[PDB]
């Protein structure tokens, strides 16, 4: 009864599934990370400019979300509104657009929630190394930053603790505003004490105890993910080179057999070409894969200057020192695997692409309806 | 029937000598590194792979004499082997949590009693 | 849970094998038949950590098998009901939740999970979250559960959680 | 009884049951995956 009677048309009910329709004011929202997220690696929809784009985008949402309108629908019925025959995945993409927006405003809103809840609650214990519920502004607010906003999320409750009942080093936010400045804005712990002083305040009598809590503090920040996030992203030379088994395995087969020293592969093969990342997943499947960016070695050496003391007389070298250590074991907990991490979904995501698109187009040439009628009516 | 919580299990099952976590995955460990070695010898499986990464995840404490240390001070009571391995191994922070968890603990013990245990437990671990 | 209990088997040696390395060749055997398997009597095994001793092998009439009824000390796994343990969560699903028991994977279903624990399907990761959103449950993170049942198909025990009973979650 | 070092299962035990041109349909019962079974090609195997 609700699909075939309902008052919206079927197709517009599937497409503004996670947004059940739009707001006057959520339009502007929803065209604005539609445009976002049209095409950030590859170039797509750049045709429809970017802001005539979003213009149109703006337009395609807000007819569907008043009138129910379909992808074809506005496609055709609304040439003027959107793209007019800018490209065949108008109707779709901002279809696909609006539900991004609509998704991510929905986390942001839940994420908003948390922060406030999870302020109240320090407010109610503390208030009768702090626990401030300033981050949950910031989180709402990060809407465009999907999974920077996750990890920061996960990063604040990792910090504050979760709890629901019902100085050491350079500051987390300075050390994460030199790293994205590239100069070190503020230095380690410029003090005369060192770790041997330092590791007597927990009860475990060994130096390395503020080194875990420095790490986790580097892990666990947003402003680290925004810093780290793109940085071998946007550009990741991977080089491919078979293994001593995959050799034999793969015989040439795959991305990773295929070339026997060919290597520094950037990401516009594996993106651009889906081919390349699709080959280098079924190698890394059983056998082995040749995915290597090699380009930090050099990246994790500037980080290094940054948020350690300069001078060495004691004091100085011990703040030197340990801030030195404590960047080591944040970079080990949560640098390096993360941006592997990173840059592995950006291969997969890049091979789903390719997929997606040569699927789409075989369809496109093997579905147009061109028969053998008589005299070719 | 066959139920740990009531504290019964079958007759070979009674006679068997409990293992910890870090016990296991020291065990392993060493097994591992004599399989290595003596080329010529068939690899391990992905049971022995699985098993490992699975307890290395809860290695409460890499030292064998911590292992030696905490059964030690443990087995000087009138607990059961059962006693032994989930108490060691789960390391609960309170006396409260312990005996929800478990509850054989339910009246068996004295909460300060159990409370000091617990304590010692979370101290001995690295 | 892992035990450490003394087993017996025995395995036929074929004659090609008598020679200078009979008892090495009986030892690999015995570590090539008795690693990894199950049982309903003793449960699922792990590996052998040493051997008692090697029987005398009795030679059968009119075949040249010989038997070797060898005693093993090795550890053994087998989980029993009511038992908590401490598993990693693999995958999030509606349906709901697979961990894994080191040999074994539990399920436990979102009708053993509270209310409070509620669906993302929005978010990418599939995970579970409460209104204020303060604790997060996710893959890769060691949580504990409760043994409420056993199963075996035919030497693959797969049993079942729980998430009924007050602190089970993150320590 | 033949070995599966190359090939989609590498290091593979098990029965040979059925033959083809170009695959073998192994057969085993310490494996759990599909019943205890699995195929694979032929020149991929080396007679144990």
């Amino acid at each position: 009864n609700e699909i075939r009677a309902t008052d919206l048309p079927e197709r517009f009910q599937l497409r503004s599934i996670p947004v059940k329709g739009a707001e006057d004011d959520e339009l502007e929202e929803e065209a604005d990370w539609i445009y976002r997220n049209a095409f950030a690696t590859p170039t797509i929809s750049l045709s429809r400019k970017g802001p005539s784009t979003i213009q149109k985008i703006k337009e395609a949402l807000g007819f569907m979300r008043n009138q129910h309108f379909e992808v074809p629908f506005i496609a055709f019925y609304r040439k003027e509104y959107v793209e007019p025959e800018l490209h065949i995945n108008d109707l779709w993409r901002v279809w696909q657009w609006d539900e991004k927006w609509t998704q991510l405003r929905i986390r942001k809103e839940n994420l908003t929630r948390l922060f406030e809840k999870m302020q109240a609650y320090q407010y109610e214990q503390i208030s009768a190394i702090r626990a401030l519920d300033t981050t949950d502004m910031e989180r709402l607010k990060d809407v465009q930053s999907m999974d920077e906003l996750k990890d920061v999320y996960n990063h604040f409750l990792l910090y504050y603790g979760r709890d629901i009942p019902k100085k050491f080093g350079l500051t987390p936010e300075q050390f994460g505003e030199n790293l994205r400045d590239s100069y070190q804005r503020h230095e380690t712990e410029q003090f005369p004490a060192e770790p041997l002083e330092l590791a007597k305040d927990t009860p475990e009598a060994v130096l390395e105890g503020a080194r875990y809590m420095v790490a986790l503090q580097i892990a666990r920040e947003p402003l680290v993910r925004q810093v780290l996030r793109q940085t071998f992203q946007e550009r990741a030379k991977l080089n491919i080179t078979p293994t001593k088994k995959g050799r034999k395995d793969v015989d040439e087969a795959h991305y990773a057999y295929s070339f026997k020293y060919l290597k520094n592969k950037p990401v516009k093969e594996l993106r651009d070409d889906q081919f390349l990342k699709i080959c280098l997943a079924e190698d890394e499947g059983l056998l082995t894969t040749d995915i290597s960016i090699d380009l930090k070695g050099t990246y994790f050496e500037e980080i290094k200057q940054f948020y350690y003391r300069d001078e060495f007389s004691h004091q100085v070298q011990e703040w030197n020192r340990q801030r030195t250590m404590a960047i080591e074991r944040a970079l080990q907990q949560f640098l390096y695997v993360q941006m592997a991490k990173e840059l592995k979904n950006k291969l997969l995501a890049e091979a789903k692409e390719y997929v997606i698109k040569a699927c789409s187009r075989k369809l496109y040439n093997w579905l147009r309806v061109a028969p053998y009628r008589p005299d070719q009516q | 029937e066959e139920d740990a919580s009531q504290l019964i299990f079958p007759k070979e099952f009674e006679t068997a000598e409990t293992l910890l976590n870090s016990e296991v995955h020291m065990l392993l460990e060493h097994r591992k590194q004599q399989n290595e070695s003596a080329e010529d010898e068939q690899e391990l499986s992905e049971v022995f792979m699985k098993t490992l990464n699975y307890t290395a995840r809860f290695s409460r404490f890499k030292n064998r004499e911590t292992i030696a240390s905490v059964r030690s001070l443990l087995l000087q009571k009138k607990l059961h082997k059962f006693e032994l391995a989930c108490l060691a191994n789960l390391c609960p922070e309170t006396a409260e949590e312990s005996k929800a968890l478990i509850p054989s603990l339910e009246g068996r013990f004295e909460d300060e009693e159990l409370q000091q245990i617990l304590d010692d437990i979370q101290t001995k671990r690295s | 849970m892992f035990y450490h209990i003394s087993l017996e088997h025995e395995i036929l040696l074929h004659p090609r094998y008598f020679g200078p390395n009979l008892l090495n060749t009986v030892k690999q055997k015995l570590f090539t038949e008795v690693e990894g398997t199950c049982t309903g009597k003793y449960g699922f095994v792990i590996a052998v950590t040493t051997i008692d001793n090697i029987g005398a092998g009795v030679i059968q009439p009119g075949r040249g098998f010989v038997l070797y009824p060898v005693k093993y000390k090795a550890i053994v796994f087998r989980p029993f009901k009511g038992e908590v343990v401490d598993a990693v969560v693999t995958q999030v699903n509606k349906v709901g939740l697979f961990t894994e028991i080191g040999p074994m994977s539990c399920f436990i279903s979102r009708h053993s999970i509270p209310s409070e624990m509620e669906f993302d399907p929005n978010s990418n990761p599939p995970c579970y979250k409460t209104m204020d959103e303060d604790i997060v449950i996710q893959q890769d993170d060691e949580i504990r559960l409760k043994i409420v049942g056993t199963r075996v198909d035919k030497n693959d025990i797969f049993a079942i959680g729980s998430l009924m009973d007050d602190y089970l979650g993150l320590v | 009884i033949v070995k599966v070092i190359d090939g989609p299962h590498s290091g593979r035990e098990g029965e040979i049951r059925h033959l083809f041109r170009s695959f073998a349909f192994l057969h085993c019962k310490k494996l759990v995956e599909n019943g205890g079974m699995f195929v694979c090609k032929t020149r991929h195997l080396v007679l144990a």
